[PDB]
Formats: C-alpha cells, structure tokens, sequence
RNA sequence: GUGAACAGCCUCUAGUUGAUAGAAUAAUGUAGAUAAGGGAAGUCGGCAAAAUAGAUCCGUAACUUCGGGAUAAGGAUUGGCUCUAAGGGUCGAACGAUCAACUU
RNA sequence: GCAGUCAAGCGUUCAUAGCGACAUUGCUUUUUGAUUCUUCGAUGUCGGCUCUUCCUAUCAUACCGAAGCAGAAUUCGGUAA
RNA sequence: GAAUGUUACCGCAAUAGUAAUUGAACUUAGUACGAGAGGAACAGUUCAUUCGGAUAAUUGGUUUUUGCGGCUGUCUGAUCAGGCAUUGCCGCGAAGCUACCAUCCGCUGGAUUAUGGCUGAACGCCUCUAAGUCAGAAUCCAUGCUAGAACGCGGUGAUUUC
RNA sequence: UGUACAACGGGGUAUUGUAAGCAGUAGAGUAGCCUUGUUGUUACGAUCUGCUGAGAUUAAGCCUUUGUUGUCUGAUUUGU
RNA sequence: GAAACUGCGAAUGGCUCAUUAAAUCAGUUAUCGUUUAUUUGAUAGUUCCUUACAUGGUAUAACUGUGGUAAUUCUAGA
RNA sequence: AUUCAUAAUAACUUUUCGAAUCGCAUGGCCUUGUGCUGGCGAUGGUUCAUUCAAAUUUCUGCCCUAUCAACUUUCGAUGGUAGGAUAGUGGCCUACCAUGGUUUCAACGGGUAACGGGGAAUAAGGGUUCGAUUCCGGAGAGGGAGCCUGAGAAACGGCUACCA
C-alpha cells in the first residue's frame, strides 16, 4: 500500500510506497497502537520499531481505534470523538468509519517511529523541523527555561524577523497572565469594594433599626 | 485468504466450510457448521450456549493470560528548535545561573525606575505647558 | 396411575410367553419413517400424503324455517417451583370449639 | 396424404428466382372405404404414463448450391435420421 | 463354472459396443453492405445448455451410531441408574449412502458426401470428368474409451513324499 | 516366530454440551423452635454457581500404538 | 486586522390552511399549581483549617507539514 | 385565604455561587520598596423582584347528521390512597381499591367541497350568506416517530430511523 511515517523526535514526516507483498502482511491483523518490527517491512527499516496510528482505506474513510473489526461500519458520531467535525451545536451524524484492525483494503497506513535502528532514512532522521511558536504565557516560558516567579520573562521570550521590503519588523507575543500593576490595582479595587459595601450595609441596617425602635408605640 | 468467524459460536471459519446467511435487513451471518446455523435458526442465545465463545466470555471462563503478564513503556524523546530561536540561541538563554539573571534585573529594573519619576511630573510638566493658557 | 373418560400409554392379581428355526442384509417389494429450494407445475381428479387437533380467555360474517349457521372465520395462553386469595360439615355482636374436602 | 410431367397464365419487364390453370403419369399406407383370408373350446378393446428402437416425406443443428441474395432477414434446393 | 498337465503372474486383441449435443455474451464492429433505416461474419475470449462417466474435500439430505443431550406418562420405596410406550417424542448428531441441491472429467487423426475446383479429352474449340487429380460435413473408418472369444492367443514364475 | 496376527488398554480424531458427587452469606419464598437476633438458626424449595469445554460415546467400513494378554502344521485336492 | 477559539443568535421571521367539532378559538378567570435567556431594580467581610496570592495546572483550534477518497461544508494521523 | 414571605434548631451534599476577568486613564501619599493607596467604565457572578415570555386553567359560546340511541370501562373509563414521573397541578403513568363517568336539555358516532376569531356581502326592521387570505391565536414543513443542543424546539432552510 502506502506508508505514512512520523518521527516524533525530529518532527519529520515522509510517505513510503512499499509494494512488497509478504512484507505488508506483518501489519495485518494488528490493531492501532501495536508495535511492528522494522526489518520485516524493508531492509533499511531494520532495527526500528513502529506504532500503527490509523489510516484510510481505498475509499478514503478514516481509521478509528476502538471498534476492533476489519471493516467499515456507519457510526453515529458526536463531538469530542474522531472522524467527525460537528458543524452545528448538538449535532450528531451517522458516518462510515474504517476499523482499527489493519487489512489489505487500506490505501495509507499511519505509523510513527517509537525508536530508531541500524540505518537511517533520508528526509526523516536526516533533517529536523522547527515548531513555529513559543510560550505565550507567564509560567510556560518560566518552566521552559526553568525559572522562578520573580524571574519575569520579557526579554526571555522569542522574536521573529519577517523582512518588509527593505529592512524588517520583529514581532513577539503578548504573554497573557503576566503580572502587572493594573492587575494588582484591579484586585485592590475589588478587595476594597467588598468591605466598602459590607460596613455600609450593616450601617443602613442598624440605621433602619432606629425607626422600628421608635416606630410603632402606636 | 481470510478466516472468517461464526456469528453464533465464535469458531474460525476457513474457506469453503460453512454457510452464509443474508438477513432481509442485509446484516450478514456466517456459520461454521449446520449445528451453529441451526441453533441460530432455533433462535437460541449464544450467551447461554455453553460451548460458544460469547458464553464463556460472559461467564469469564478460560482467560488468565492477561493476569499472567503486563507490558508497557518504550517511550522517550528529545527537543528541537523554534522559528526565531535557534538551538544554541535557546541553549544560551536556558543556561545562565540566577546570578546573571539577578544582575540583568536591576539594570533594567532601575532603568525605567528613573523614567517613572521623569514621567511622574511630566504630566505636571504638560500641566505647566497649559493651565488657563490665556493670550 | 396419567385423563373428560370402559380413550390411548404403563402397572397389581391372574394367564400367557404360543404361533419352524439358523445365517446374512443385493435388486424388487410389503409396512413404517425424513427430506434442501419450489409448493399441485404432478394427475381424469390433490389419489395418497401432509397441515389442523386437548383446554382457557378473546373474537366470531352472509344466509336463515330465528331453532341455526358456530368449534364459523380470526387470535392469545399452556411446564416447573414457592406462595396468596375465595368456595365447607357437625356441635352447643355473630362467635366459639371441631372435622374435612377437592376446585377456581 | 405426398410428388412428378406439359407450361396457358402469375411474378412491373420477364413461362420456369418463386409459382402454375387445363390435363396427365405416379408414389404412399400414420386417412377412410371396399373386402371377409386368419382368429368366435377368447390374440385383453381408448388415452395416457414409461422405455427402447427404427423410418425420412428435415423443424433445428454441420457443410453447401439458388434467388426478383446490397446488408439484415427470408425463401428454393443438395449431402444429412 | 467342468474340461482341455497343475498352479500363478504379467500381457495380446478377434469380435461387439461407443458419445457428446446445442446456445449466449464480449470482441471483431456500429465495421463490411446501404441514401438511409439498418446491420453481419471468420479468428480470439468468457460462459452456458441437454447428455454422459465418475466422485463425496466442501454444502445439503438421510440417523438404530438409538452416539450426547432434553421432555411426557408409568414402573423399579428414594437416590443413582434404568425398564416399558412395536425406534415413545424433540434438538444436535459423526460415519456411510447420496444430490445440477454437491464437485470433477468428457480425446486425436485418416478418409469421404453434397459442393466448389485443377489438368483434360471426347469434339484442333469448349467443358470438374471420360482417364487423372485438389479441396470438402453434426459423416464413415480409426484413435481414444468398455467387454475380452468361458472350444482365440503370447511372455513368464513355481511345479508334490508317509 | 515375525518389523506377524488377535483381544483389550493408551494417545489422537470426532459427536454431544458441562456428568455423578461435594460445596455456596445463590434461590421466589412458606413454616417451625428458641438464648427474639449486626449472621438468630431449622425444615421444605424449581432453579443458579463452583470444581466442569466437563462427563458419555468414538469403528462397528476413523487414525495411531515400544503396554497387557493370547494364538501360530486342521480338512481336501491337484502331475506334462 | 483574515483565520480560528470563546460568546450570542440561528426557537424571530416569512409561508401554508393539510389536520382539527368542546378540539382549536373568542370574550372571561386561575397559578394559595410552575418555568423563564434576556432586560431593569436590589442582594455577598465568613472559602484553609494545621503547605502560589505578585495570580496553580495543563489541554487544543486556527497554523505549518506528511495524507487518503470518483466524489460533500469528509477527514486521518505529526 | 395558606403548611405564605421571613426567621429557629439537628443534621445532610460525587457541596451551588462567593471575580485568578478586560478597556480608558496615572492621581494621591512616604520610612522611596518600582512600597502603600486610589478613578470612571466593561464582562461576569449568588439569591430576589422586574421585564420579555411559556406551560397548564375557570366560566359560557360552534356547522349538517337519528337511514348514528345509547356511550366509556381488554389495556384508565370515573373516583379514593401511595408512589413514580414532570418545570409543576392532574389517571400523566404505575400499584392497590371502589364502580364509577356522558346521554332525548341529543351523548356516542358519521359528514364537512371546517383552522377559530377580528371581520365581509347584503343595506325597513327581524335577518340570510360568506371568512384559504394584510391583525391576533392555532397547526405544519413529503408521511410518521424519535431526539441532540438550549433559557426556549419534540425545530426540519438541525440530527436519527422507518415508509414514500
Ligand atoms: N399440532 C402439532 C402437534 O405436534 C406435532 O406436530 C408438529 C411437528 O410434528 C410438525 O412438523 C412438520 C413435519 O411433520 C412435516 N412433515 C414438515 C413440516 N415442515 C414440519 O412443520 C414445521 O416445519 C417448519 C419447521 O420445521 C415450519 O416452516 C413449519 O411452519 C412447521 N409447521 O409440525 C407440527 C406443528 O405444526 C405432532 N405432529 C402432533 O403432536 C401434533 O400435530
Ligand atoms: N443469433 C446470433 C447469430 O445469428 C445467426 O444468424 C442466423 C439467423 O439469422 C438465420 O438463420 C436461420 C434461423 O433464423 C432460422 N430459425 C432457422 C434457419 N434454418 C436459419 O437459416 C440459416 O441457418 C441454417 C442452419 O445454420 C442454414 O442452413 C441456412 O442456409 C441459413 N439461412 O441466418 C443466420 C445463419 O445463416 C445465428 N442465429 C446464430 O448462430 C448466430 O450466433
Ligand atoms: N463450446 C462452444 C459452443 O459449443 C460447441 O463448440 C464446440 C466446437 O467449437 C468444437 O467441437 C467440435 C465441433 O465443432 C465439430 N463440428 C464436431 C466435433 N466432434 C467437436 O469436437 C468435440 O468432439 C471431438 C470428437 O468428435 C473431440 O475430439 C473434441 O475434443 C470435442 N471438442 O469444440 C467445442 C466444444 O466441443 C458448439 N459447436 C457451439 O454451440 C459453440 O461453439
Ligand atoms: N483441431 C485439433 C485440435 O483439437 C480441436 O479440434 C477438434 C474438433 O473441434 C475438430 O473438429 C473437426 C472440424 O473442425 C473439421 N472441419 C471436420 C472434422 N471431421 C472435425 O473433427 C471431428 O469430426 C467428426 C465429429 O463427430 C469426427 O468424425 C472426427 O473424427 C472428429 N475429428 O476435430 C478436432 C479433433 O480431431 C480444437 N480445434 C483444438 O484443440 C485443436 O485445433
Ligand atoms: N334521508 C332523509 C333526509 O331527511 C332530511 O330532513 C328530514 C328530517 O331531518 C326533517 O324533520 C323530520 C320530520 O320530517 C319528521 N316528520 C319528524 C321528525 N321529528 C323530524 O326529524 C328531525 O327532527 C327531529 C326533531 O324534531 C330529530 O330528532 C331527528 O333526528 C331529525 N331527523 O324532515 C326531513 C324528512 O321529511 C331531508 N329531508 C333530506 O336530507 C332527506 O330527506
Ligand atoms: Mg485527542
Ligand atoms: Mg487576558
Ligand atoms: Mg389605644
Ligand atoms: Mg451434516
Ligand atoms: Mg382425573
Ligand atoms: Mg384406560
Ligand atoms: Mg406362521
Ligand atoms: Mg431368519
Ligand atoms: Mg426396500
Ligand atoms: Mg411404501
Ligand atoms: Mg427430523
Ligand atoms: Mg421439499
Ligand atoms: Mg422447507
Ligand atoms: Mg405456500
Ligand atoms: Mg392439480
Ligand atoms: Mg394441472
Ligand atoms: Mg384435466
Ligand atoms: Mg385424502
Ligand atoms: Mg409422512
Ligand atoms: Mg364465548
Ligand atoms: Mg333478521
Ligand atoms: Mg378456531
Ligand atoms: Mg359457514
Ligand atoms: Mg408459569
Ligand atoms: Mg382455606
Ligand atoms: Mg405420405
Ligand atoms: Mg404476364
Ligand atoms: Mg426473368
Ligand atoms: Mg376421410
Ligand atoms: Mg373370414
Ligand atoms: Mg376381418
Ligand atoms: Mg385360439
Ligand atoms: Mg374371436
Ligand atoms: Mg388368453
Ligand atoms: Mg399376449
Ligand atoms: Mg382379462
Ligand atoms: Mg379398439
Ligand atoms: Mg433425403
Ligand atoms: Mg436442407
Ligand atoms: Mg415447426
Ligand atoms: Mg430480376
Ligand atoms: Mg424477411
Ligand atoms: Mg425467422
Ligand atoms: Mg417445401
Ligand atoms: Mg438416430
Ligand atoms: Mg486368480
Ligand atoms: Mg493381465
Ligand atoms: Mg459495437
Ligand atoms: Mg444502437
Ligand atoms: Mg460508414
Ligand atoms: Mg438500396
Ligand atoms: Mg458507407
Ligand atoms: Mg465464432
Ligand atoms: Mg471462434
Ligand atoms: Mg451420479
Ligand atoms: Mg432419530
Ligand atoms: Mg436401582
Ligand atoms: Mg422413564
Ligand atoms: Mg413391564
Ligand atoms: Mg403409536
Ligand atoms: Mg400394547
Ligand atoms: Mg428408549
Ligand atoms: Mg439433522
Ligand atoms: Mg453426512
Ligand atoms: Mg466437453
Ligand atoms: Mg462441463
Ligand atoms: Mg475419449
Ligand atoms: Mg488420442
Ligand atoms: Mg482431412
Ligand atoms: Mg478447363
Ligand atoms: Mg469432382
Ligand atoms: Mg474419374
Ligand atoms: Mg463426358
Ligand atoms: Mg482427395
Ligand atoms: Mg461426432
Ligand atoms: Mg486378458
Ligand atoms: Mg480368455
Ligand atoms: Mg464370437
Ligand atoms: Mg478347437
Ligand atoms: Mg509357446
Ligand atoms: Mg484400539
Ligand atoms: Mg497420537
Ligand atoms: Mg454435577
Ligand atoms: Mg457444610
Ligand atoms: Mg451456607
Ligand atoms: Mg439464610
Ligand atoms: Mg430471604
Ligand atoms: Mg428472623
Ligand atoms: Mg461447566
Ligand atoms: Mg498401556
Ligand atoms: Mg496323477
Ligand atoms: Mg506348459
Ligand atoms: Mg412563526
Ligand atoms: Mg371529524
Ligand atoms: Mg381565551
Ligand atoms: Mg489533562
Ligand atoms: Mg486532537
Ligand atoms: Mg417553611
Ligand atoms: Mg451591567
Ligand atoms: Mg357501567
Ligand atoms: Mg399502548
Ligand atoms: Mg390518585
Ligand atoms: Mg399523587
Ligand atoms: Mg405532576
Ligand atoms: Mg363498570
Ligand atoms: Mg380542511
Ligand atoms: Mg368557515
Ligand atoms: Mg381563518
Ligand atoms: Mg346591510
Ligand atoms: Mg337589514
Ligand atoms: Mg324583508
Ligand atoms: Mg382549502
Ligand atoms: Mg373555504
Ligand atoms: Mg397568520
Ligand atoms: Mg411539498
Ligand atoms: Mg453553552
Ligand atoms: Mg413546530
Ligand atoms: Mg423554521
Ligand atoms: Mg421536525
Ligand atoms: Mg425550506
């Protein structure tokens, strides 16, 4: 069929074309999340270990782990579940789903490398891709570089270039949940108005009781 | 070739042997022998027929291979850069001891600390650039 | 005993164990059975065979000499076990003692 | 019942591709008669079912010849049971 | 099956019997031919039909395997285990038997018929025909298949001691 | 007289579908008897559960067998 | 300031007269028989108990990249 | 008019809310630590009232029909009790119990080329006839049923199934 291989470490991704008959059948009657062995798939893959994460059968339908079974059953799908995107609030949908168990009907097999091996595949364990963002919060950048609550962050965050015509303008995140005076000011206003409304409420409560004291007698 | 499975017993159905029923609702049933199929036709219950697989699952018969062994792990990973931050660029900022951080602090901490007082009367300064502003 | 029953099936008493016998288990018979899918296309003709069947509840058409038709037609129920309720005899406010039955 | 011969006529033309009047020569015995030889000291009388085999005067199928056979279809015929 | 010495093994083949039929689809081809409407065929491929001979891996049928289970009634004091109801009844039921209700298999030449032709006289021409000869059918004779003459036969082994 | 034959026995194979027995804080419940109750016990109770894919059958035209036990010169007839 | 996340709406409208004979509906009561986004008006010193309050923890969309299906407001997995 | 509001004690709870929330400002204090304190806003949040609503509900009122006279009560018909279910009353449903409930003052049944009303046509009076249709209320989204989200739907320019 057509393999789909992920490298979690580097981040690299490359598809593989293997047509080799008796090599494919190692995947067969093995479910999603089970580890293969490398040599059986090909010579270069020797020494490796895979984990089958899903796929699409020759009609395109996605794999869903947990069905067991080799074949497509139409399922009633909800939010917070696979193979479904709930275009409307509270919407559920009957949709076809390919089983977890691997079989020859698959167009693409999805597997990620759990550990490497003897040789090394080009464009996979060759290069390594960058993750395009960096911590946008207080304690993320903190625990990223192993810092404290007084270490701030600021100049410890990430910046990117983006040339504009001639020269550049560099940009950087807003660091939400940062500790600022206005925040402590806002807490001040609140922690205060609690009591300001507290005493004055007991006042006008006793201030009324002057009435009901002298009130009646009639 | 594909070993199928008896929809009643749970027995392995090799090519050839057995029958295939197609119910009017299109649900498919495979039987490995005229016994199973007959039970099905008698409308019997595979959960109550002792030799069936479904029965001895429902009765927890056999088993114990899972109790005998447990397997896990085989996980780990390293880290990689960020667009805008090269690896060594990150290895330099993660590196420094708090003594460099402590020095870095007060240099900027006291820097704008003076810009706070220069600004503090700067509203008072533009208060002296316009008050009443006659003629 | 089972049951509506002198039914059919099993039994006590009593009477029998008598109907040439041995070996096999071809064809064709005689008698007894069962058949996938179709369902009278078979045939003079459904001949033969098969299906129905007890009991409880339910529902029961035309026509009619008003008596019938009627078990019309059509349906549901049916074991086992453990319980409940109602149905009596005698004897000296409605009791008391006291003996006994199976049936719903 | 089946088939010849003559060829007036049919077939636009054109006897005979395919047909065919008047006549005339025949074959056949799965028609019906005619007869009364056999059997009246008895040859089981309709049809069907079943099964075999034979006939050919061929419905199909194989190979062909002819056409008023362009093709397609059809029709006439030969070797064929 | 007596007998042709006995017994045994491998064979021959006279004579007899004989067997396969028919259809469709794809393709050729929307081609040939036709103004058009229409509309083929040979070669190639896949199946099918009626028939025939086997066969039982499979699926189905059959059940005295009375093999396992289940149920009614009665009988053996109860149990356990059983008897009787012409195989008591029901479910499953191997094995065997069996089914276009199951699967497999069904040969190759030679020679001819009608017919079309070659050369070619009769008849200096012409003509398949007279002499000669080419091709040619669900045909014939074989091949192949069945039986093997109990008065058809070949090769071979061993041939008697209380 | 054997790498023999036979009867049993064993392993396989196969059909059925979970034996008897013992046990259960399983059982709708009803009735007893007492110390009248954290479990209060005793009897009757279809049926459930456990040992138990158990027990039974398996060549009679199944396969196989280092085990056991048994058997192995009776009759007739044939010569070119 | 696209996307996407969170938010809210999508129960309004507009259409039609098929049902519907005490039903709908009308006028008139009831809720001392209930629900209520919103809107307006008020309502909160109390949270740990025997160790962040200068503010805890991860999870993900958009995105990037490897993909499947003839095909959809399909989606997989990194 | 209350077992009403509201308060009291004893407990109960996979313990509800009790602001880790944004925008404009940048003020005032003093031991000057970027300490302490501060302005109007926005969004929230607990109960209560309010508003926009919803659900049921009292009384009285419909056309033709007796060639429809008895109807309801299996299997809820009428009532009583207890429970369950609901947002809540109630045979709404269940259990037990009783035998009730409607009718010639027309039930029950049938028809309607019937959605009801505000209204429309006709113009002595009294009437006859009509109203699919601008407003209000109701129902429905091919026919039926089921449902998710939600404050609100038994929604259809939402989903699920069946039939067509
Ligand atoms: N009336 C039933 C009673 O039970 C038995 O009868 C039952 C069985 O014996 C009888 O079985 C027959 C069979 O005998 C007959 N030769 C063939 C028929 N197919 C079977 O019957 C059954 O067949 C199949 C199920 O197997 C069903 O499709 C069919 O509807 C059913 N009647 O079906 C009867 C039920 O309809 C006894 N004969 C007798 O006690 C009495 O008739
Ligand atoms: N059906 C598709 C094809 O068409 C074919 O076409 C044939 C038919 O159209 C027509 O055949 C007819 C037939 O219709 C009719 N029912 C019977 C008639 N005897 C046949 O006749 C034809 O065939 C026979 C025998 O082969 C020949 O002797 C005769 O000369 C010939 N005209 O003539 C064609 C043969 O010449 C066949 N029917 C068939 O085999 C082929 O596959
Ligand atoms: N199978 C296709 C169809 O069936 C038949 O096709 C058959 C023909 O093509 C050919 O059969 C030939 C036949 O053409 C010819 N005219 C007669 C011959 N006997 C047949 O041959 C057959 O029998 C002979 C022995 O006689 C065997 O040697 C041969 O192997 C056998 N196929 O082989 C096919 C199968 O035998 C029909 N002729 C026809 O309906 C159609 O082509
Ligand atoms: N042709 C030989 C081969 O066998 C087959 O061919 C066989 C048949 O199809 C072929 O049939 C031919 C037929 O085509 C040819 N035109 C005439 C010939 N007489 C026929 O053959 C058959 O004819 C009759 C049939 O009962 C028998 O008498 C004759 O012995 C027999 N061979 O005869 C062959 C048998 O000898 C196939 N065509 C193919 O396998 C291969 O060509
Ligand atoms: N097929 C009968 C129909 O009766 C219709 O109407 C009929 C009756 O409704 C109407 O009245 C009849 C009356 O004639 C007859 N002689 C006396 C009778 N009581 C009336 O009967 C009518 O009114 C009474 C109340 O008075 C109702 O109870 C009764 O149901 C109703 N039919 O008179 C008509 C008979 O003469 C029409 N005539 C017509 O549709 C047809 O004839
Ligand atoms: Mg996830
Ligand atoms: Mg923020
Ligand atoms: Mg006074
Ligand atoms: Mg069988
Ligand atoms: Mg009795
Ligand atoms: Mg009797
Ligand atoms: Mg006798
Ligand atoms: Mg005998
Ligand atoms: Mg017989
Ligand atoms: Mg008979
Ligand atoms: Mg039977
Ligand atoms: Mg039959
Ligand atoms: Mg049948
Ligand atoms: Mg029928
Ligand atoms: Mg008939
Ligand atoms: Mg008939
Ligand atoms: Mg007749
Ligand atoms: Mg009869
Ligand atoms: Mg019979
Ligand atoms: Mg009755
Ligand atoms: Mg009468
Ligand atoms: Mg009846
Ligand atoms: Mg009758
Ligand atoms: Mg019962
Ligand atoms: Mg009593
Ligand atoms: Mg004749
Ligand atoms: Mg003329
Ligand atoms: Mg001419
Ligand atoms: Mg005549
Ligand atoms: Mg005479
Ligand atoms: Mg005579
Ligand atoms: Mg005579
Ligand atoms: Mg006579
Ligand atoms: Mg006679
Ligand atoms: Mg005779
Ligand atoms: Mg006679
Ligand atoms: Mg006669
Ligand atoms: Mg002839
Ligand atoms: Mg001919
Ligand atoms: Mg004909
Ligand atoms: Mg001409
Ligand atoms: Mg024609
Ligand atoms: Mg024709
Ligand atoms: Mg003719
Ligand atoms: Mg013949
Ligand atoms: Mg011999
Ligand atoms: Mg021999
Ligand atoms: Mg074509
Ligand atoms: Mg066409
Ligand atoms: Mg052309
Ligand atoms: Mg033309
Ligand atoms: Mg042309
Ligand atoms: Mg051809
Ligand atoms: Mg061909
Ligand atoms: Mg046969
Ligand atoms: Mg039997
Ligand atoms: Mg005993
Ligand atoms: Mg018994
Ligand atoms: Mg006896
Ligand atoms: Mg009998
Ligand atoms: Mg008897
Ligand atoms: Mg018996
Ligand atoms: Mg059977
Ligand atoms: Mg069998
Ligand atoms: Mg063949
Ligand atoms: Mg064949
Ligand atoms: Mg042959
Ligand atoms: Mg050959
Ligand atoms: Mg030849
Ligand atoms: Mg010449
Ligand atoms: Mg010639
Ligand atoms: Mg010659
Ligand atoms: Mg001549
Ligand atoms: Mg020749
Ligand atoms: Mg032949
Ligand atoms: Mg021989
Ligand atoms: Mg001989
Ligand atoms: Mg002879
Ligand atoms: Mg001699
Ligand atoms: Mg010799
Ligand atoms: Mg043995
Ligand atoms: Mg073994
Ligand atoms: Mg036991
Ligand atoms: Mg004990
Ligand atoms: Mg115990
Ligand atoms: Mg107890
Ligand atoms: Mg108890
Ligand atoms: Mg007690
Ligand atoms: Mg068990
Ligand atoms: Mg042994
Ligand atoms: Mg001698
Ligand atoms: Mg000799
Ligand atoms: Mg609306
Ligand atoms: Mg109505
Ligand atoms: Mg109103
Ligand atoms: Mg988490
Ligand atoms: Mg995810
Ligand atoms: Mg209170
Ligand atoms: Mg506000
Ligand atoms: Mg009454
Ligand atoms: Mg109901
Ligand atoms: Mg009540
Ligand atoms: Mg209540
Ligand atoms: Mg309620
Ligand atoms: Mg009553
Ligand atoms: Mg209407
Ligand atoms: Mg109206
Ligand atoms: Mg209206
Ligand atoms: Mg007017
Ligand atoms: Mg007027
Ligand atoms: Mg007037
Ligand atoms: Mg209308
Ligand atoms: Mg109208
Ligand atoms: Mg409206
Ligand atoms: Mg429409
Ligand atoms: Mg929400
Ligand atoms: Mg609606
Ligand atoms: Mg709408
Ligand atoms: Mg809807
Ligand atoms: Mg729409």
């Amino acid at each position: 069929m057509k393999l789909n291989i992920s490298y979690p470490v580097n981040g690299s991704q490359k598809t593989f074309e293997i047509d080799d008959e008796h090599r494919i059948r190692v995947f067969f009657d093995k479910r999603i999340g089970q580890e293969v062995d490398g040599e059986a798939v090909g010579d270069e893959f020797k020494g490796y270990v895979f984990k089958i994460s899903g796929g699409n059968d020759k009609q395109g339908f996605p794999m869903k782990q947990g069905v067991l079974l080799p074949t497509r059953i139409k399922l009633l799908l909800t939010k917070n579940v696979s193979c479904y995107r709930p275009r409307r609030d509270g919407e559920r949908k009957r949709k076809s789903v390919r089983g977890a168990i691997v079989g020859p009907d698959l167009a693409v097999l999805a597997l990620v490398i759990v550990k490497k091996g003897e040789q090394e595949l080009e464009g996979l364990t060759d290069t390594t891709v960058p993750k395009r963002l960096g911590p946008k919060r207080a304690n993320n950048i903190r625990k990223f570089f192993g810092l404290s609550k007084e270490d701030d962050v600021r100049d410890f965050v990430i910046r990117r270039e983006v040339t504009k015509g001639e020269k550049t303008y560099t940009k950087a995140p807003k660091i939400q949940r940062l500790v600022t005076p206005q925040r402590l000011q806002r807490k001040r206003h609140q922690r205060a108005l609690k009591v300001r409304n507290a005493q004055a409420q007991r006042e006008a409560a006793a201030e009324y009781a002057q009435l009901l004291a002298k009130r009646l007698s009639e | 070739m594909k070993v199928e499975i008896d929809s009643f017993s749970g027995a392995k159905i090799y090519p050839g042997r057995g029958t295939l029923f197609v119910r009017g609702d299109s649900k498919i049933f495979r039987f490995q022998n005229s016994k199973s199929a007959s039970l099905f036709k008698q409308r019997k219950n595979p959960r109550r027929i002792a030799w069936t697989v479904l029965f001895r699952k429902h009765h927890k018969k056999g088993i114990t291979e899972e109790v005998a062994k447990k397997r896990s792990r085989k996980t780990v990973k390293a880290q990689r850069p960020i667009t805008g931050a090269s690896l060594d660029l990150i290895k330099e900022r993660r590196s420094l001891k708090p003594e460099v951080r402590k020095a870095n602090r007060e240099e900027k901490l006291k820097a704008n600390k003076e810009k706070k007082k220069a600004e503090k009367a700067a509203r008072k300064a533009e208060k002296a650039k316009s008050a009443g502003t006659q003629s």
